[PDB]
């Protein structure tokens, strides 16, 4: 209904959801160190905020 | 299971019979509670004799060090 | 001038504008108003000529009304277009959470057609969306905001079109009647006729032409010269309109017995069906507009006319051919030519009612298109003007509409003008409108015209600029979606001191004079020659002696926001508009300040905040206190006019509204009464007129790096507070519902020893993170446990209950004091969504005491992060001790542009420091001129200037030379820009003089907690169990694919792999190594792509079986 055609066998790794495609997509995962930033003159390679 | 077996350990911090006594006391051992005569039946005594020592060794463990030893399991 | 609470930010007016500040804002409203059509507006319009304007209503009514069956025997009509009245301070709804509105009554009238009879009935219609003095509509105490979608005027429109084939100029034109289909003529390649209509191959026109009755003669006759068409009479092979017609008609359907319908009916219908064929009067209007047509014809209709049809058609022909003008019979002539989408006359714009109106329109339509339905069935006789009413679906939409009204967009109550900006904000996109996935830059494209139309500069920004904007400054806009720039309509070296609202077009015909321009005090620009845009806006020079019109000032296609910072003429537009948009993102901390400098825009702008409690009567003051103030309306008359505080924004901010004066004093309507928010001394408090200077330093103002004081703290200068509402409902369902007690399972004490009798504590109460909150609770379930437990519970008598111990608790970066209590019950009647019986919503203070590193800035776009905090001492500093505000790296501006920053700041210390022209004996020449009067600056005082007008360098410079040397009549400052502080540390002198100054800036709705996140773990798509990102969640950042590629560039495998497995969603290792972890040991080495495993299966699935070995 709503004439919504329906998902075929076929689909699966077919369409965007190509478990193919699937993998090749990056994604969110634990411990996401994301934030702005500054240098830290007091610096030493390896070092970091 | 940290619990659980950790327990079992504790489950040994005292005597013997009291196991199936109690493990059976809820089938804990065999996974199915029972009756004072159900178990003690085995030891042959009295629901009397049963829950008497039963709740007693409870008191044993009703004791605290009996507890905190597993308390955070709270 | 004309300012009751006026001070003087003394400016640099080298010029004069007889004109003065419009009211903007007006806008829509007026519409609305007009849309309504108030005997206001009624009067309004009404004035300025204007024949029989109409509240955007009627119309509605009459555009359908009256009424009747299809049996031609029941006649309904309408009347009483109007409403009742609201029922709130709105403010009420505001608190009372519903939306503000007032009832509608109207009085249609049915009439039999048989006997014909009477069925009026001053029917209620709808409580209704009731605007704001902010001209707005805050649904259920909650408003978005609507801008109008720009809209190139619809109509049959024209062009040349070439063909590289031969390169011939297959010009043409479409038809595009509102709601009327299409049909278009088109310079054919080979002969002749771009015939076909709304997509139908092609024909010989006249077959249509003649089809209506046209001797091939009649044309050639009127149309032999007019030869290409002669071909049309050639290849037209077929004849008999009918013969055609019907045949056409097939061309239509196709395939159908050409009944007389085929011979006419729908045909006319087709586009003689204002019944449905329904272009736009304005177009209609246009039309004539197109071509000096009937013109002398205050007309109105969709009245299609083969007449004009052909007319403009031969227009085509004549053109493709090259031909200037020409007058059709009677119809005064028209210079031939294609068209343009681009230009703006091409290009109207929409507006509420209009919308609305459309909305509504179907609304009735709809709901309307029913009574009909029912009218019929609704047996005659006892079927009152009532009997068949039900606007319900209307408002349903309407109402609704707002819901969905994507263009209504919640007023970013972040600052005033910000909100403004939002206001005047303008584009042409979205619902029915464009879909940026389909638009050639041109859409964004520049073009001449544009001036006096919208801020050249600002715009969206992402894939978004060239897509949206607003107005320029003044020039109102057409009673039909077209600007109304007046002009210095000059006259003989004597401009005609006279507005002339203008639709670019027209005008276009005319002569582009120049504001900034030296008249012989008479209009008589003292030069014989001048410049001026021309046909192509050909900004062309010329001899002063010739224009019709000059201008209306300088600076106009500008925006307000645009209108904000001088030195422009030295500064990156990019950088600019940047700062522009920027501009808004200030954050009304606390102190209240104005740049001692700044144009006049300013509060005179700000006044257009129209926000500050501001006078209502030349009344003497009356009782006063921070809630309101009694107001000696000197007519005896008074009114403790109010004042708001502590009430969130869309963005977590007070309702603060600071006063002005004294319960006893005496003043007069419209003058100020009390600021509050972005409202320094009656004025957007917006920054900090702030020293600092020039060095890039120890690498800390480097790469955007930024080096920052500290005293600041202490000083406090940098903070306000921010507002979440804090909610958590009590629900109803299966196992029970969602209680809100205060009792709790093995909850700590105090943790409870805190909330109210039965849950949450009490207003203004302090906290932190975690902090439990609600007094909630809910049934738990019923599915046994291990005897083990119970037992255990029996072991420890902790006779567990059985209820879904449930409530709320404070997340992170969170604390302050209790506030909200929107605890509102279903059960207590407080209507609410299903299965719930109540809900509260609460708030808490937190004074944000400014972290460094972050970012602020001011004018010259000249944004600026906020790197390091730095104690006072330890600081370059007056040889007179006093150190910086901070310092400033160099470098950018060069490859940037914005040095006014320099100047302005020079300036800064200047003003900040004042002076006096020691002109004495005579004149500082560069002085010799200018706002004399100044002559000096009382060290530090109010200072504005014009936009494209303000003193000069040398002057300015020489102003440098000038001074108000300090206490020790001193000026550490150099008539040069560079002095020589020393080190608040090591201390010694410096290498060379010290550039320095001051600058007000602003602060940012964008920092860490805005974005301070990661995520260790939490929820996970119950499907693709990935990091269920969310509020409670940190989201848990997604990851990219390149990236992966990076790996590759190494190959950490694992790593990635791992990921894929791990934090990806490795159900196991997640659990598993999660353990490991737990057990900290040579981790469960990476396993197998598992799932992948599935596959297989997945395959097989289709007889797919195979294998590696």
């Amino acid at each position: 209904p709503g004439n919504r055609p329906l998902k075929s066998l076929s689909d699966l790794l077919k369409g965007k959801q190509g478990r193919f495609r699937q993998n090749l997509l990056g994604k969110r995962v634990d411990y996401s160190g994301r934030s702005v930033i500054v240098v830290g003159p007091q610096l030493k390679l390896h070092q970091c905020g | 299971t940290l619990l659980q077996d950790q327990l079992q350990s504790v489950l040994d911090t005292l005597s013997e019979r009291e196991a199936g006594v109690v493990r059976l006391r809820f089938g804990l051992t065999d996974g199915q509670p029972r009756t004072l005569d159900e178990i003690g039946q085995v030891y042959g005594v009295t629901r009397e004799r049963i829950r008497q020592i039963e709740s007693k060794t409870m008191s044993k463990l009703r004791h605290p060090s009996r507890s905190q030893v597993l308390r955070d399991y709270l | 001038n004309s300012v009751p609470g006026a001070p003087n930010r003394v400016s640099f007016a080298k010029l004069r504008e007889p004109l003065e500040v419009p009211g903007l804002l007006d806008v829509q409203t007026d519409s609305f108003e007009w849309l309504i059509g108030s005997p206001r507006w009624r009067e309004s319009a009404a004035e300025r000529g204007d024949v029989n304007p109409v509240g955007g209503l009627e119309e509605v009514l009459y555009e359908l009304s009256p009424i009747e069956d299809f049996s031609g025997s029941m006649s309904l009509s309408f009347s009483d277009p109007r409403f009742d009245d609201v029922k709130a301070p709105v403010d009420e709804c505001k608190d009372k959470d519903m939306t503000y509105a007032a009832p509608l009554f109207v009085t249609a009238e049915f009439i039999n057609n048989n006997t014909g009879e009477i069925k009026s009935q001053t029917v209620f219609m709808g409580d209704f969306p009731m605007m704001t003095e902010k001209g707005t509509f805050i649904i259920n105490g909650t408003e978005r905001v609507v801008v109008s979608q720009l809209v190139r005027s619809p109509g049959v429109y024209f062009d040349e079109t070439i063909d590289k084939s031969t390169d011939k100029t297959l010009h043409s034109v479409k038809v595009i009647p509102s709601r009327g289909a299409w049909l278009e003529f088109d310079v054919d390649k080979r002969d002749t006729v771009g015939v076909r209509i709304d997509r139908k191959r092609r024909q010989p026109v006249t077959v249509l032409l003649k089809a209506l009755g046209w001797t091939s003669e009649q044309i050639v006759e009127r149309f032999g010269f007019s030869e290409i068409m002669r071909s049309t009479l050639e290849k037209d092979n077929t004849v008999g309109t009918d013969e055609a017609l019907l045949d056409i008609y097939r061309k239509l359907r196709p395939g159908e017995p050409p009944t007389k319908e085929s011979a006419q009916t729908l045909l006319e219908n087709l586009f003689f069906k204002e019944k449905r064929y329904d272009l736009a009067r304005v177009g209609r209007y246009k039309v004539n507009k197109k071509l000096g047509l009937h013109v002398g014809e205050p007309i109105t209709s969709s009245t299609l006319t083969e007449e004009d049809v052909v007319a403009t058609i031969e227009y085509l022909v004549r053109l493709h051919e090259g031909q200037t003008t020409m007058t059709v019979p009677g119809g005064v002539e028209v210079p031939v030519e294609t068209d343009d989408i681009d230009h703006f006359g091409n290009r109207r714009l929409r507006t509420v009612g209009e919308l609305i109106q459309n909305q509504i329109r179907v609304g009735m339509s709809r709901m309307e298109r029913v009574v009909r339905e029912r009218m019929t069935t609704q047996d005659v006789e006892a079927i009152t003007p009532q009997t068949l009413i039900n606007i319900r679906p209307v408002v349903a939409a309407i109402k609704e509409f707002f819901g969905t009204s994507q263009l209504s967009q919640f007023m970013d109550q972040n600052n005033p003008l910000s909100g403004l900006t939002h206001k005047r904000r303008l584009s042409a996109l979205g619902p029915g409108g464009l879909s940026r996935e389909r638009a050639g830059l041109e859409v964004r494209d520049v073009h001449p015209s544009h001036y006096g139309r919208m801020c050249p500069i600002e715009t969206p920004e992402g894939p978004n600029i060239g897509l949206i904007g607003s107005l320029s400054v003044y020039a109102r806009v057409n009673p039909f979606g077209f600007i109304e720039t007046p002009y210095r309509k000059v006259v003989d070296g004597v401009v005609s001191d006279e507005i002339v609202y203008l639709t670019a077009d027209e005008e276009d015909r005319h002569v582009v004079a120049q504001a900034n321009s030296p008249i012989d005090a008479d209009g008589r620009f003292v030069e014989p020659r001048v410049l001026v845009r021309r046909k192509a806006g050909e900004v062309e020079y010329v001899p002063s002696s010739e224009v019709d019109y000059m201008d209306v000032s300088p600076r106009q296609m500008v925006s307000v926001a645009t209108a904000m910072i001088p030195f422009l003429e030295h500064d990156d537009a990019n950088r600019a508009l940047m700062g522009a948009n920027m501009q808004r993102q200030a954050v009304p901390l606390v102190r209240s300040e104005a740049p001692l400098v700044g144009t006049g825009m300013e509060l005179r702008a700000a006044i257009d905040a129209g926000d500050v409690v501001v006078a209502e009567e030349s009344g003497v003051i009356e009782e006063v206190s921070a809630d309101y103030i009694t107001v000696m309306h000197d007519n005896g008359t008074r009114r403790t006019y109010r004042m708001r505080k502590f009430a969130r924004s869309n963005h977590g901010t007070c309702a603060n509204q600071c006063p002005i004066v004294d319960a006893g004093d005496r003043v007069e309507a419209g003058q100020v009464i009390a600021d509050g928010p972005c409202t320094d001394d009656g004025e957007m408090a917006l920054g900090k007129n702030l020293l600092v200077a020039i060095m890039p330093w120890e690498g800390h103002n480097y790469e955007d790096a930024i080096i920052l004081s500290n005293r600041l703290v202490e000083e406090d200068v940098l903070t306000s507070i921010h507002i979440e509402e804090h909610e958590i409902d009590a629900r109803d369902t299966k196992l029970g519902a969602e209680e809100i007690t205060r009792d709790i399972p093995n909850i700590s004490d105090e943790v409870l020893a805190d909330l109210d009798e039965r849950g949450i504590v009490r207003i203004g109460a302090e906290v932190r993170d975690g902090d439990i909150l609600v007094g909630k609770v809910t049934p738990k379930g019923e599915t046994e446990l291990t005897p083990e437990e119970r037992l255990l519970r029996a072991i420890f008598g902790e006779k567990a209950r059985e209820v879904r111990d449930t409530s709320l608790k404070v997340p992170h970066g969170e604390s302050g004091k209790v506030i909200g209590i929107r605890v509102f019950s279903r059960e207590d009647e407080d209507e609410l969504p299903a299965g719930v019986n109540e809900l509260v919503r609460v708030y808490v203070a937190q004074k944000r005491k400014i972290s460094d590193g972050d970012k602020l800035a001011g004018r010259h776009g000249n944004k600026g992060v906020i790197g390091k905090i730095l104690p006072v001492e330890d600081m370059p500093f007056l040889a007179d001790g006093t150190p910086v505000d901070i310092i400033l790296n160099t470098h950018g501006v060069p490859r940037r542009m914005n040095i006014g920053q320099i100047l302005e700041t020079h300036l800064g210390w200047c003003a900040h420091s004042g002076w006096k022209v020691d002109a004495a004996k005579g004149v500082p020449d560069w002085a010799a001129r200018l706002p004399d009067e100044l002559l000096e600056a009382q060290p530090n005082a109010i200072v504005s200037t014009p936009v494209f007008d303000g003193a000069q360098e040398a002057e300015l410079q020489g102003l440098l030379s000038c001074t108000l040397p300090n206490r020790d009549g001193d000026v550490l400052v150099d008539a040069d820009g560079k002095a020589m502080l020393f080190d608040g540390r090591s201390g010694e002198p410096f290498p060379y003089p010290v550039t320095v100054g001051y600058m007000y800036i602003m602060k940012l709705h964008h920092l860490v907690d805005d974005k301070i996140h990661a995520r260790s773990t939490g929820p996970y798509s119950m499907i693709t169990q990935q990091p269920l990102g969310g509020k409670a969640q940190f989201g848990g950042q997604r990851f990219g694919e390149m990236e992966c590629w990076a790996m590759q560039a190494y190959g950490a495998a694992y790593t990635l792999q791992e990921l894929l497995t791990i934090k990806s969603d490795d159900t196991v290792g997640r659990v598993k190594v999660y353990e490991a972890i737990v057990k900290g040991e040579n981790i469960p080495e990476p396993g197998i792509p598992e799932s992948f495993k599935v596959l297989l299966k997945e395959l097989q699935s289709l007889c797919l079986n195979v294998e590696v070995l």
